[PDB]
């Protein structure tokens, strides 16, 4: 760790507002969405989450439309994905280590 | 080994004086050089072990 | 270091090396909400700021507050555990109104600050119950030293300060706010609600709109507690 | 209810492990000194602030207890507070009794007692902080150290909290009987100056004086007017 | 809390009280306290463990405690502790001349408190006193009296004895080079002296680390006292004289 | 009068300055020996510091008027009367700086070997370097060529233990 | 003495501070007051970048509780 | 072993003997309760251990005070034991102040008495949550949930439970703030059964009760009638 080998220690934390939001745009672009879909909502409930998270909260929307038989995601099945992913959250410690 | 020690500073310290016998001055800064190595050494493991 | 002998980690017995390592958790329980607050003295005003997040549109935002008027002239914000944060707010209001009762004045903000500093300090000593996992930090003005900001720990720490936060980015509010007191006052007029907002907004990143922060002041002209309403903290926000 | 038992409890050696931590959290404390001069004490302390928010004057750590007592203390600064009211509580109810002022042995005496009672009562630990006591009665000065057992020593002169060792060792070389509370005051602070890792300010340390005046805590002015010297 | 209880007053598996041993072991290393007893007064004889070119001299003594008109008590321990019981033995003497008008006797005195510190041992969940008296006093039952205590709650009566750091030294000399019943107060002192002498390893008396006082009847009135700096010095060089003259 | 005394006090500290930075030694002389009753009216520690400031700035200048030692001794005498024996001391190494500026060598060995005792049995390690590269300096005067030596050796070992000023460390060097 | 270092910059304030750094962080604190010039398009180094450098190198450890000392 | 009390802190701040305290409460049934315009509502998925057991069996619906209802989940013989303590702490304030207690300061009188139950280890926490109803001309429809760490909020629609994140998001599309109790009765109905997993739990009973305007500011059950058209309404909407 010394100044000399590893000059920069550069320090990726969990994702803001703002990046929870931008995260959620980037994996929730490529979805065949049908109505509005309000990500400020999603976000407001996905705190303490990380981008693997944010991309899982897609991915059980899809699941949950395609359980649903169709071919379109919705922001129920969002709201529905976002709560799945927090009650999943709580079997792992969140904690985080700094170079000390 | 403190005892062994500063006998070989002060040859040393005669050494780069230049001169082929050790004087009391020369005894005198190996005291000062290995009893303050030797507290600096136990300094730093009381440091280690707070 | 962090040498260990029998329940010092469990109940408040010295470690080894001479610590409280109950009360250290209590600090760290502080952090459990995710919250942080920032309050900052003025010239002739205190204001202090602290965050709002209502997790979904079901809860009543009007209810969720980290606001108390403990007296007509002074008001706290609390951070850390709700329901710790709660009992101490009745604490201070029963002692409050027990000081001027008794003594016919009322009471100073150090004085209330000391008073609940005492009592956070019997569980420390005491190994029956656990420390209140909160931080409370207290504003008003003194009749003859102005106004006056006063905060209070776990452990029964209550220094008073200029400027201040407590949570989350406790330590980045603080370094914000030690440059800005350095540099001429630290604001030094009532619209030291730009400072705090600014400073709270700074370190989260969040741009606040005005359904986000709840805002409370005592000014020398109007000693009584106030807490501005969503309007006006809208209209220091454009202004900001 | 409250735990009934104690929790403190001798070792197989013989010692008492809480006691002994419980003066660790005093050496790690901050430094504080304590000379005795020829016509009075002076007591002074280290009060370096984290950072320029804390307000200097908010909170002393040189309290006075009567018009002729103060005291001050080096470790946890909340444990302090529960002494000096206890200390001024025991002050007022000699003064109801006998109507003459607590002499400082008395009072010294009493506010060991209270931390004794810690050490052996059920449920609590021991007070982690060590008070210097001044005083002036009989026309005489007078500086008490009470530590976290409970047992009290009279010293001329004395220091605690972090390189105590260090400040003892010093204040043996320049201490003499025959001292001025001037040179106390001098001596005191220097004392401090010994380890203080930084620039000493009128802000960054406290001092009070006792005398046959009384006790009293020296303003910032006259703190300052000290250092510059 | 069952879990964090420590259980101070239980029995051992061999039957023994391990706090009252550990607290025997804390009192093996405090200062040494020496008392002897002569036919025309009682004397005790502590190390001033605090040794310190700043402190100062307060008070009459370090470790010797007035009891009474007639008695008094030195201390090896916890000295916290010890000034709760001092304090204990002041009132019980006390309490009882209020009922009878008469100073308590030495054995009732020595009786109450370790009745005291047997109560800690049994019940309460609390640690004993970790503190050992000598008690030197007169009465009108049994004159000159010497005795001791533990923090047991156990106590006897001595003619010469000693606790604290080398106490096995200490009594091995003493029952050596005792002569009951033909002791005065002067060979008593000497006696002291000699024992100091060699009990304290550590370096000489310097006349500085020991405190001397005497019990004697004087015109009808106990009186005791605390022998000063110079008769002190003077009995160790007289000590130093007669080491050397066997020499 | 409280109010009174402290612009007293600051208008000779003011003053002194003013002629100290002007040149008029003997003003500076006379404003020295005016201020000799006002001990009585500061705090000991503010009667010191003015003391030790306006002999500060009239010895920065080098104006060898011939008052210097005497109002050096002066100095040492109030120093003395008022219990200050730390003063006492540094006013005492600066004599002896002014003693060898004035080609006074033999004289100033006795009272700086004096002022070597008195520093060593305490432990001033500031005062004891400067005073032993001074007495270092005042044998390398007199050509006493290995005991200078020597001297020096013990200032670099007592400078060694400690933070040098720059103005120390080149005076060393 | 190779870099620009612009007449503000008074390197006896960062000597003077008590932090216990080894010759490797001093240079990482020059590196990165370097950097922060590139960084504002700048051929010359400031006070200010050397400040932040600063800040940024000899990162503090977390503080100890006030309630002790 | 730093989760056997409640009055040690975890390494990172956190009281588990609490948190498993309110893990006791998410193994219950879920019950559910909307504050509307009118007044309020509350709902509760009784399941029938038994068809031994007498309708009306282990109640989960109490009316601490003639204007104030409440709901609860979680052990119900601790519970009952709050309940009793609302009551006790209704009836003492209008002894000593003269009127009926407002449902804000009765909420907080009994959090207060539930965070107590949570700094010593002589005590364990409640391991039940439960929420308070109430309605008044001048203070209008007010609705408090309270959890097992003392913790009190005002809410517009609120769920405590097994399917309470199932519950939150159907409770999501009412629009209640407009609607009157009348209508809110066949929605909460509604609601219950949607949740409700008939594979896992064999059957339930619907627990109705309601305060507002209709019932005159008087907690009570909900009428037979009015139970049968919200039953009704539920069922026929699960097509």
């Amino acid at each position: 760790l010394r100044p000399g080998r590893l000059d920069r220690k550069i320090h990726i934390d969990l994702p803001n507002e703002q990046a929870r939001l931008d995260i959620l745009k980037i994996h929730a672009g490529p979805i065949t969405k049908h109505g509005e879909i309000d990500y400020e909502a999603i976000v407001k409930l996905s705190d303490g989450f990380n981008g693997a998270d944010l991309r899982n909260v897609c991915t059980e929307a899809g699941m949950f439309a395609i359980r649903a038989d169709h071919d379109f995601v919705v922001q129920e099945d969002f709201m529905k994905a976002v709560r799945k992913v927090a009650d999943s959250k709580k079997l792992e410690s969140k904690l985080d280590y700094k170079p000390v | 080994a403190e005892v062994k020690g500063v006998c070989t500073e002060a040859g040393m310290y005669a050494l780069r004086e230049r001169r082929v016998h050790v004087t009391q001055e020369d005894f005198e800064m190996a005291v000062a050089k290995v009893m303050q190595k030797d507290s600096e050494k136990n300094m730093s493991i009381k440091k280690l072990w707070k | 270091r962090g040498s260990s002998a029998g329940f010092d980690r469990h109940i408040t017995i010295f470690s080894p090396e001479g610590r409280l390592y109950q009360v250290e958790y209590a600090f760290k329980a502080i952090n459990q909400g995710g919250l942080t607050s920032v309050a900052v003295r003025g010239k002739d005003c205190a204001v202090i700021v602290t965050q709002k997040k209502v997790p979904d549109k079901l809860l009543d935002s009007s209810t969720v507050t980290h606001l108390f008027k403990i007296t007509e002239n002074i008001g706290c914000v609390m951070t850390g555990m709700t329901a710790d944060s709660r009992s101490q707010v009745q604490r201070a209001r029963y002692e409050a109104a027990n000081w001027k009762y008794k003594y016919g004045y009322e009471i100073p903000v150090d004085m209330l600050c000391k008073r609940i500093a005492d009592i956070s300090q019997v569980y420390t000593q005491n190994a029956e119950m656990r420390p209140l996992g909160c931080c409370m930090i207290l504003i008003g003005i003194d009749e003859e030293q102005g106004p006056q900001v006063y905060k209070c720990d776990p452990a029964g720490y209550y220094c008073g300060f200029k400027a201040t936060a407590a949570g989350v980015k406790q330590t980045e509010s603080t370094s914000f706010l030690e440059k800005k007191v350095k540099k001429k006052f630290d604001w030094t007029f009532e619209q030291t609600v730009e400072t705090a907002i600014t400073c709270l907004s700074t370190v989260l990143s969040i741009d606040f709109k005005p359904s986000e922060i709840e805002v409370g002041v005592v000014t020398v002209e109007n000693p009584k507690f106030r807490i501005l309403t969503e309007a006006e903290i809208d209209a220091h926000l454009v202004a900001l | 209810r409250g735990y009934s038992f104690s929790l403190t409890t001798f070792s197989p050696s013989g010692k008492l492990v809480q006691i002994e931590y419980a003066l660790a959290a005093v050496a790690g404390g901050a430094p504080s000194v304590g000379i005795k001069a020829a016509n009075g004490v002076v007591l002074a302390t280290e009060k370096k602030q984290k950072s320029i928010l804390y307000d200097e004057r908010s909170v002393h750590k040189v309290e006075p207890i009567t018009k002729h007592i103060g005291l001050v203390y080096s470790g946890m600064g909340p444990d302090y507070r529960v002494l000096v009211h206890r200390a001024r509580k025991l002050a007022q109810q000699y003064y109801l009794v006998y109507q003459e002022p607590i002499p400082t042995a008395q009072l010294v005496q009493r506010v060991a007692s209270v931390m004794q009672e810690y050490t052996q009562s059920g449920g609590v630990r021991p007070f982690g902080v060590s008070l210097l006591i001044c005083g002036w009665n009989e026309g005489r000065p007078y500086l008490f150290q009470s530590d976290p057992s409970g047992a009290y020593f009279a010293w001329k002169a004395t220091a605690m909290g972090k390189n105590y060792v260090n400040g003892k060792t010093f204040l043996e070389k320049r201490y003499n009987e025959d001292l001025e509370l001037e040179d106390a005051i001098h001596t005191a602070i220097l004392t401090l100056k010994e380890s203080f890792e930084g620039q000493m300010t009128e802000d960054n340390i406290e001092v009070g004086i006792c005398n046959e005046a009384g006790f009293r805590r020296l303003t910032p002015t006259e703190v300052k007017d000290y250092l510059a010297a | 809390s069952r879990r964090y209880d420590s259980r101070t007053t239980i029995f051992s598996p061999e039957g023994r009280l391990y706090q009252v041993e550990y607290a025997m072991e804390a009192i093996g290393h405090a200062g040494t306290c020496l008392g002897i007893l002569a036919n025309d007064g009682v004397l005790l004889a502590a190390e001033r463990r605090n040794i310190h070119k700043l402190l100062d001299e307060v008070f009459f003594s370090e470790k010797i405690y007035k009891l009474n008109e007639d008695m008094a008590c030195s201390v090896a321990g916890i000295t916290s502790d010890a000034n709760v019981l001092t304090n204990e033995l002041r009132l019980i003497a006390q309490r009882y001349l209020l009922q009878y008008q008469e100073p308590i006797p030495c054995e009732q005195l020595v009786t109450a408190l370790c009745d005291i510190k047997q109560a800690y041992t049994q019940f309460g969940g609390k640690r004993p006193f970790g503190v050992s008296l000598l008690y030197i006093g007169w009465d009108k039952h049994y004159g000159f009296q010497l005795y001791q205590s533990d923090p047991s709650g156990n106590y006897g009566g001595w003619k010469a004895t000693c606790i604290g750091n080398n106490s096995a030294a200490a009594v091995s000399m003493l029952k050596q080079d005792y002569k009951e019943g033909e002791m005065t107060l002067k060979s008593a002192l000497a006696l002291a002296i000699k024992v100091l002498n060699k009990t304290m390893d550590v370096s000489k008396l310097s006349a500085e680390k020991v405190e001397i006082a005497t019990l004697t009847r004087e015109n009808g009135k106990t009186v005791i006292r605390v022998l000063k700096q110079k008769e002190v010095e003077q009995l160790i060089k007289k000590h130093e004289e007669e080491e050397a003259k066997a020499e | 009068d409280e109010e009174a005394v402290q612009v007293k006090e600051q208008s000779i500290l003011e003053l002194g300055s003013l002629l100290a930075k002007t040149g008029q030694a003997a003003e500076l002389g006379g404003l020295l020996k005016y201020v000799r009753p006002f001990l009585n009216s500061i705090s000991k520690a503010k009667a010191a510091r003015l003391v030790r400031s306006l002999l500060d700035l009239f010895l920065d200048m080098e104006a060898a008027t011939g008052q210097e030692v005497e109002l050096c001794l002066e100095c040492i005498e109030w120093a003395k009367s008022e219990k200050r024996t730390f003063l006492r001391q540094a006013l005492e190494a600066r004599l002896v700086s002014l003693y060898f500026d004035t080609k006074r060598y033999q004289e100033a060995l006795h009272l700086g070997s004096q002022l070597l005792r008195e520093l060593k049995k305490m432990d001033d390690k500031a005062l004891l370097v400067e005073v032993q590269l001074l007495e270092s300096k005042t044998y390398h005067a007199l050509s006493n060529l290995p005991k200078a030596r020597a001297a020096l050796t013990s200032a670099r070992t007592t400078a060694n233990a400690i933070y040098c000023p720059p103005k120390l460390q080149a005076t060393l060097d | 003495s190779k870099m620009n270092l612009s007449e503000e910059v008074d390197l006896e304030d960062y000597v003077a501070r008590p932090d216990k750094i080894s010759g490797a962080d001093i240079n990482s604190i020059c590196q990165e007051s370097g950097m922060l010039a590139v960084r504002e398009n700048r051929y010359i180094v400031l006070a200010k970048d050397f400040e932040k450098a600063y800040k940024t190198v000899i990162k503090k450890d977390e503080q100890e509780h006030e309630f002790y000392k | 072993g730093y989760d056997l009390s409640a009055s040690t802190f975890s390494p990172d701040g956190r009281v588990f003997q609490v948190e498993y305290a309110m893990k006791a409460v998410e193994n219950s049934s879920t019950a559910i309760g909307i504050r509307c315009k009118d007044g309020v509502v509350f709902g509760v998925e009784k399941l029938v251990l038994s068809k031994l057991y007498e309708e009306g069996s282990n109640k989960r619906l109490f009316n601490v005070d003639r204007h104030v209802g409440m709901a609860v989940a979680g052990l119900l013989a601790d519970a009952r034991s709050l309940a009793d303590i609302a009551r006790e702490e209704a009836s003492n304030f209008r002894s000593n102040f003269g009127y009926n207690i407002p449902l804000k300061h009765l909420a907080d009188r009994v959090a207060m008495y539930v965070h107590a139950y949570t700094l010593y280890s002589a005590v364990r926490p409640f391991g039940c949550s439960f929420m308070l109803g109430s309605y008044s001309v001048n203070d209008g429809a007010q609705l408090y949930m309270i959890d097992p760490s003392g913790v009190s909020y005002g809410y517009w629609g609120c769920a405590i439970g097994k399917a309470r994140q199932a519950a939150k998001t159907e409770i999501e599309k009412l629009q209640m703030k407009e609607m009157t109790c009348r209508d809110i009765v066949k929605e909460v109905a509604k609601i219950i059964y949607i949740v409700h997993d008939e594979v896992k739990d064999k059957a339930f009973e619907l627990e109705l009760s309601w305060v507002g305007e209709l019932t005159n500011g008087r907690h009570e059950i909900v009428p037979k009638d009015i139970r049968e058209e919200a039953e009704k309404y539920a069922k026929e909407s699960l097509k």
